[PDB]
């Protein structure tokens, strides 16, 4: 992969995953009757693992710009992230995409825990269009986790919104395998849902709306989805643009 | 749904579904009871409860623990069985109907039986 | 270490110009400060702050060294001194900064705080100032001496750390502190293994902090900069 | 049938969209039971 | 015998464990719940036995017998430890040649079902 | 004492105090809605007892007792039971009407016979009109509550949040009202029966009354049970949680010891 | 000084005159009126105060005039043509239906007041 | 049994039934408190209560910390005494009656101080 | 201390304290291989306070009166009593004064937790 990132070129590796390498590691690190401690793991497995990814890097302009990004994996056993390996993995890398099989079960899939990950770089890395819209999505979802016991009577006003919202919003990122979307495809479903334009429409049919918004938007409004996917910004002419197409299609 | 058919799929997301469902609500049973649920939601741990019976089975080579002749049962009747259950077709039928059967019929069939 | 009789015989404040430092959790000249709270909480820009109030009150210059630091944010932290002018290539600076990266072998990650200290050390001693010396994270320092006394086959003590973890942190703490000739003090990060403050690496760290500066989302949500809380962070000083 | 079950009635009709809310519809609704009771054992369940 | 006598216990008795774990919520209870509450409370009892003190098979099924099929049903909990000597007190004075066919053909014919259900209604009321 | 031992038993305390700390919220909304039922209520019970303060209507017996079926609402149920049977000792031969499972359990016990009529499912909503008129008919119809001499009424009466009271009060029959030593203060047409329908009227009235009383002063009971149990389970998680940090260290260092003996030969 | 509440809702509880729809017909109470007891029908309800009028529809109860001459309105229901065709014909001509096939007593009595309001 | 008589091994049962049975019921206790349990937990808590206080006695070597002159209670005293609790003959008596003394006696006698 | 106390005076000895000793212990222990036990401490570890504590007595006439008095100190974590080290040293010393966090943040200083404190001998020389 550096080789593409010294020739100012950018690759992406994934690694699959590091807990079966530091146990590859381990075991030649036993036969070989150096001291074990911590789970029997060597005291340089945790080295092991900061030479590889911090050879994940972002290039200055005087050396080309070129870029390597990792996304390795880590196997936690029953959740637990205080284990020796995913200790030190945790600890060296820029943050956590966090997935567990409750919210699998539940049907939130890709079943990330949102409360739970963190991209320690964050804005900074993100489409400006994308962000104008994921900005609040962030804050919704955070006052939707601390109310979610409160679904099951006798609600107020605003702890009943925070909920019908909570509820459209985590179904929007629901999202099928092979299937991903460009971002002039992402930003219209979230403008939609954050501004509470889903909010009339029930739990169930949300799949559907997507799908349906999506080719209504390709059919009608294609210069919109064009100047998200060029500019990569949204100008307040946009913003009502989007505003008023999004509005159109709620109606119909 | 590329191998068994988005049908299977569904039946099977939807029973997953329900289930955690269940699972996710067994600890407002515990301690409010079952009168604290919401009005979908009772007829959801409802059918959850059926769900987790239907999915039992009288083996052939288990008939010595149990006394009950052993049931085999074609898949296409396990996922059509299933659907109607998600629809609601079968909700006046009592839990144990539901318990140590075959397919749909089984459970038509002890649910006249136990009534009688 | 600073001779007994060369130590110090009362405890003094050291002031940061900081209105909530200074007024609720007070740091001991000469002493240890944990800071607490990753990111999102204007962590750097109160390091700078401090190196830069430090310099223009006190006239004492400060040494950052970061322990286990990620590459990535070394390059952020010095990009971002030159931004805030405490560094400055073509006049005068403020700080010395001393990495070990994360991915340097234990023995390196064990001492490049020594090698911080040193520095700070030497401003005390040879121009009579009030140095700060920031460690960033001083948890890290205690990993990389437990990895190199599991590679020269000492048995661990409890928890998997080395059996020389006391007199380990002692070495490094005790030559922070206040003599005749002048002082260093230390702010230092300190992480908490499991959120467990009775884990041996905290809780030794513990014994020789003075103070705590607690930055928090709570206080930055409310507007609030610095995002001190102003009822966690505590000072042994305020007496 | 009772002086106050016939007024019941009564404000039920001028009961039964607007200016029906909730605790409207719901003023009009009971899951209450009666069973008698004697010697106690019972004579089965009735509905209100 | 012991088998045919103790067809369910198992299952039964388990039932019973799931009930009573629900009744710890304080509500009230109809006709199913408050009898296998009360069978299995029962049978519980039925099972308590000292030490140094084996029965015979032939002992054990008409206990059983009553447990399962609920003659005990309408007895007091604490009086289950006197009903058991009792009973076969009044088995051995009275049904010995129904002990004797448990113990020899280690079976019950339809007929002996019969003979053991009669047997037991009787002693049920003195 | 194992760690998979702590970690379940934490895990379980954790939801119980969030949930007793939902159905606290819940409950002060709950309540809060009560209020107004509960004034509501009070106010028309000083418009239609003025009446009777005034006409000076003064008293086999019939006791109706309200509670309801929920319990986890503090001792609402047994201190009203306390009053019914203290009350019940001055006179052993009256006919009960329970309102309310709980209440009918905490009587069936100690006096099984008296109890005649049993009314279900009130603890979920609000009281109501419909509900008080439907319970008075039967009353009438069934208890033939007409012919009795005395009548009454036995409810919580919720002094503030903190405290409620069981309380007593009497409903009048036709008969009385008619021979009040006050009934002539009042220009009453004496045409169809009256006093018959200021009766029937004042069964489903004033029992209203007693279960808006009750319900007020359960769901305080039910707040403030709600707030000691998420209490009592908070303090709970401290000190499992300080146990599964203890655990999980000792974990670490059993194995590691472990691994260093068999690292010896 | 008058006292008119609902089981929901307190309406009133000085006024120079009200008008009940009582026994038989409407009344009227001044300031100083004899202590009667009156049913109240399912009809109309109008306070005064002054020349300000505000009438309303009602289910029924009972009017007081005590001693200190305060006069005490109940009543379960209770803005006349504000708040009460479309809404009332669609369940008072399914009444009849009722009647034939108990049921029957009741769905009988809803006929009265639903005229009765119709004529208002 | 055979060593201790029928009667005095059926009173350690009972007071071992009834610890057990407050033992059991810790957790509940502990979060929601005396008012969620039923009639019968409830009395079979008050009399366990009042039987593990009655199980402490003062010792002479420990004067010092107790305060209270030391007790010795014979065996046959002893039997008599925890089995009349159990007939729940004692129920209307205070459980701070019951801590730190001799036999039964000593317990009517600190009711007495008490009232007092 | 054993000096004053040899020579017909009184002196006290405060420990500040044992928790860090025995760190320091098990230090060596580890250092020289000896096997680790409960927390990784040594199976002589209650021996090194246990000798240590001993020295301190009240003397006989015969022996001229003299006394040490030791105040020990521990550091528990968590308030936790039952671990190892605190336990060790509690079966070693007659009587503890508790100090308890919760005391301590209200305000309460000394924050000494009465039900969990006592002197098993000092009763008998409290000024009367």
């Amino acid at each position: 992969g550096e080789w593409f990132r010294d020739n100012g070129k950018h690759a992406l590796i994934v690694y699959d995953d590091l807990s079966k390498q530091a146990v590859a590691y381990r075991q030649l690190s036993l036969l070989l009757r150096r001291p074990p401690g911590r789970e029997a793991y060597p005291g340089d497995v945790f080295y092991l693992h900061s030479r590889l990814l911090e050879r994940a890097a972002k290039l200055s302009e005087k050396e080309g710009s070129g870029s390597l990004t990792a996304l390795p994996v880590i196997e936690t056993q029953g959740g637990d992230v205080s284990a020796y390996i995913p200790t030190n993995v945790i600890s060296i890398t820029d943050g956590q995409i966090f997935l567990e099989a409750e919210l699998f079960y539940k049907g939130i899939r890709p079943a990330i825990n949102v409360g739970l990950s963190v991209s320690r770089v964050g804005s900074a890395a993100q489409v400006k269009a994308l962000k104008q819209v994921a900005g609040s999505l962030k804050l919704f979802l955070a006052q939707y986790r601390e109310v979610a016991a409160f679904a099951q009577s006798d609600l107020d006003a605003s702890t009943k919104q925070t909920l019908v919202r909570g509820e459209r919003l985590t179904q929007l990122l629901k999202q099928n395998q092979y299937s991903p979307l460009a971002t002039e495809e992402q930003v219209p479903l979230i403008y939609a849902g954050v501004n509470g334009h889903l909010d009339g429409i029930e739990l169930s049919r949300i799949g559907e709306f997507e799908s349906s918004f999506l080719s209504y938007l390709k059919s009608n409004h294609n210069e919109l989805l064009t100047e998200i996917r060029e500019k990569g910004e949204l100008s307040k002419e946009l913003l009502a643009s989007l505003k008023s197409a999004t509005e159109s299609f709620v109606a119909t | 749904a590329a191998v068994v058919g988005q049908e299977h799929y569904d039946v099977a997301s939807k029973v997953q579904e329900t289930l955690q469902t269940y699972k996710s609500l067994q600890d407002i049973i515990a301690i409010l009871g079952m009168d604290e649920l919401s009005e979908q939601d009772k007829l959801t741990v409802e059918r959850a409860r059926k769900i987790q019976r239907f999915l039992s089975q009288p083996f052939a080579v288990a008939e010595v623990f149990t006394g009950i002749p052993g049931k085999l049962v074609r898949l296409k009747d396990t996922v059509a069985s299933f659907k109607a259950v998600l629809e609601g077709k079968y909700d006046n039928i009592p839990e144990h109907a539901f318990y140590m059967v075959g397919g749909i019929e089984d459970v038509v069939a002890k649910a006249e039986k136990l009534a009688a | 270490p600073p001779s007994f009789a060369e130590q110090s015989t009362s405890a003094e404040i050291l002031e940061t110009g900081i209105k909530v430092v200074d007024l609720l959790a007070p740091y001991a000249r000469g002493g240890k400060i944990g800071l607490f709270g990753g990111a999102g909480v204007g962590k750097t820009v109160f390091i700078q702050e401090l190196i830069n109030n430090i310099a223009k009150a006190h006239g004492g210059f400060s040494v950052f060294t970061g322990v286990g630091e990620r590459t990535r944010e070394g390059n952020d932290l010095y990009r971002e001194m030159k931004e805030t002018g405490v560094i400055n290539l073509e006049g005068e600076s403020k700080v010395a900064l001393v990495f070990g990266q994360m991915n340097e072998p234990p023995g390196a990650r064990a001492r490049v705080a020594l090698t911080g200290l040193t520095i700070a050390e030497y401003f005390r001693d040879e121009e009579g100032q009030d140095v700060l010396l920031f460690i960033d994270n001083i948890f890290r320092f205690t990993q990389a001496g437990s990895e190199v006394s599991a590679l020269l086959g000492r048995i661990p003590s409890a928890v998997g750390y080395q059996p020389t973890l006391a007199t380990d942190m002692g070495l490094l703490q005790e030559r922070i502190t206040t003599t005749k000739k002048g002082s260093v003090t230390s702010v230092q990060a300190v992480y908490v293994p499991a959120d467990d403050l009775t884990d041996p690496a905290p809780a030794t760290t513990f014994a020789h902090l003075d103070a705590t500066t607690v930055l928090s989302r709570g206080i930055s949500e409310l507007g609030i900069y610095p995002a001190v809380d102003p009822l966690d962070s505590k000072s042994r000083l305020l007496d | 049938i009772s002086y106050a079950a016939y007024l019941n009635v009564a404000a039920q009709a001028i009961r039964s969209t607007e200016l029906q809310t909730a605790s409207v519809l719901n003023r009009s609704q009971t899951d209450a039971f009666y069973t008698q009771y004697k010697n106690a054992s019972e004579p089965t369940p009735i509905t209100k | 015998a012991l088998k045919q006598v103790a067809g369910s216990l198992k299952l039964f008795l388990a039932q019973y464990r799931e009930v009573a774990a629900f009744a710890q919520f304080g509500s009230d209870l109809d006709a199913s719940t408050k009898q296998t509450l009360v069978r299995g409370e029962r049978l519980t009892q039925l099972l308590k036995q000292n030490q140094y003190s084996p029965l015979a098979t032939e002992e054990q099924v008409p206990l059983i017998y009553a447990g399962v099929n609920g003659h005990l049903d309408g007895i007091e909990l604490s009086r289950i430890g006197e009903f058991e000597s009792s009973f076969l007190s009044y088995l051995k004075s009275n049904h010995n040649e129904l002990l004797t066919e448990i113990r020899e053909k280690g079976e019950l014919s339809k007929e002996l079902l019969a003979s053991l259900k009669s047997a037991t209604e009787s002693f049920v009321a003195t | 004492a194992t760690l998979k031992e702590v970690e379940m038993r934490l895990k379980s305390i954790k939801n119980i105090e969030k949930i007793t700390k939902t159905m606290k919220i819940v409950a002060s909304t709950r309540l809060s809605k009560a209020e107004k039922a509960k004034i509501s209520a009070k106010k028309m019970d000083e418009a239609e007892q003025l009446f009777y303060k005034n006409a000076e209507t003064k008293n086999k017996e019939l006791i109706v007792a309200i509670t309801s079926d929920k319990g986890l609402c503090g001792s609402i149920h047994s201190q009203l039971a306390k009053a019914v049977r203290r009350h019940l000792n001055d006179q052993p031969n009256a006919d009960i009407v329970t309102i309310g499972d709980k209440i009918k359990m905490q009587l069936l016990r100690t006096h099984p016979n008296n109890i005649k009529l049993s009314i279900n499912g009130i603890g979920k909503d609000a009281p109501t009109f419909q509900e008080s008129a439907l319970i008075a008919d039967k009353l009438l119809s069934v208890m033939k509550a007409g012919t009795y001499p005395k009548i009454s009424i036995f409810y919580n009466d919720p002094v503030s949040s903190l405290s409620f009271e069981p309380s007593e009060k009497p409903i009048f029959n036709a008969k009385t009202i008619e021979q009040s030593p006050s009934f002539g203060k009042f220009e009453i047409d004496t045409d169809a029966n009256v006093p018959r329908d200021l009766f029937e009227y004042t069964l489903a009235n004033q029992m209203l009354t007693a279960m808006a009383q009750g319900y007020a002063a359960e769901i305080s009971a039910r707040r403030n049970a709600m707030d000691n149990a998420s209490k009592n389970a908070g303090d709970m998680i401290n000190r499992y949680s300080i146990l599964y940090n203890r655990t999980r260290q000792a974990v670490i260092t059993n194995e590691l010891v472990d691994i260093i003996t068999g690292a010896s030969s | 000084k008058l006292q008119f509440a609902l089981p929901h809702e307190t309406l009133y509880s000085e006024v120079t005159q009200v008008n009940l729809p009582a026994k038989s017909g409407r009344i009227g109470v001044l300031a100083n009126h004899v202590p009667t007891v009156e049913q109240l029908l399912p009809g109309v309800v109008e306070v005064m105060e002054g020349s300000n009028s505000k009438k309303f529809f009602i289910s029924g109860g009972f009017a007081t005039v005590q001693p200190d001459s305060q006069l005490c309105v109940t009543a379960i229901e209770a803005p006349l043509e504000s708040f009460s065709e479309n809404i009332k014909n669609l369940l008072a001509e399914a009444k009849k239906n009722v009647s034939s096939s108990r049921e029957a007593a009741e769905a009988a009595i809803q006929v009265e007041v639903l005229e009765n309001l119709q004529s208002v």
